[PDB]
């Protein structure tokens, strides 16, 4: 996730990415959009 | 203030929803990065507007003019506050 | 099950609204995940009432 250089948003966004990663939510989202919805079997 | 999120129409990251023609704002879109934006915004406590990058590009610097295009350019020139997209972390981008 | 998962001529399915269907839906085991991926999208439906 990108922000303009020095933006005050960067720190919080980074911690949010880590929290989502560690809660398993990023994995859940990838499976939702890639595999759960796959059309090839 | 509402945070302007630049992103790109790239499946399955951001896609036009069924019935988008009669929907407005963030409701027009669905996908991995739409869901991710909602999660990030919730954790960080901001409201936001998804905006598809005007030129449809990720972002590169013109070797001649040195001007950045794409989502990278939207951030560099102050047109967006954040990019939530399949945007690769690279050396030349990390410089700007 | 491996035999089933590796071919498409012979269709296969489960009962609706029970523990067998849930088993396949939730399995992380490759063979059973492959079977679920097939069953959930098979047409006509492979599930029975």
């Amino acid at each position: 996730v990108a922000t303009p250089k020095g933006s005050s948003l960067r720190t919080p966004v980074n911690l949010a990415v880590l929290k989502l990663s560690e809660a398993g939510v990023l994995d859940k989202l990838k499976n939702k959009w890639w595999y759960d919805k796959g059309e090839c079997g | 203030r509402t945070v302007v999120v630049t992103t790109i129409m790239e499946s399955p990251y951001v896609m036009y929803k069924k019935n988008h023609e009669m929907f407005e704002g963030n409701d027009k879109y669905e996908g991995y990065c739409v869901d991710l934006a909602s999660e990030i915004a919730k954790h960080i406590g901001i409201k936001y507007k998804i905006a598809i990058v005007p030129d449809g590009k990720y972002g590169a610097r013109d070797a001649d003019t040195k001007i950045w295009n794409g989502m990278v350019g939207e951030l560099v020139y102050g047109k967006a506050e954040i990019a939530i997209a399949p945007l690769t972390i690279t050396l030349v981008r990390e410089e700007v | 099950a491996e035999d089933l998962a590796k071919q498409t001529e012979i269709a296969y399915g489960t009962l609706d609204s029970g523990s067998t269907k849930e088993f396949f839906r939730r399995s992380k085991i490759a063979v059973y995940e492959k079977m679920w991926t097939y069953m959930r999208s098979a047409e006509p439906s492979v599930f029975t009432r």
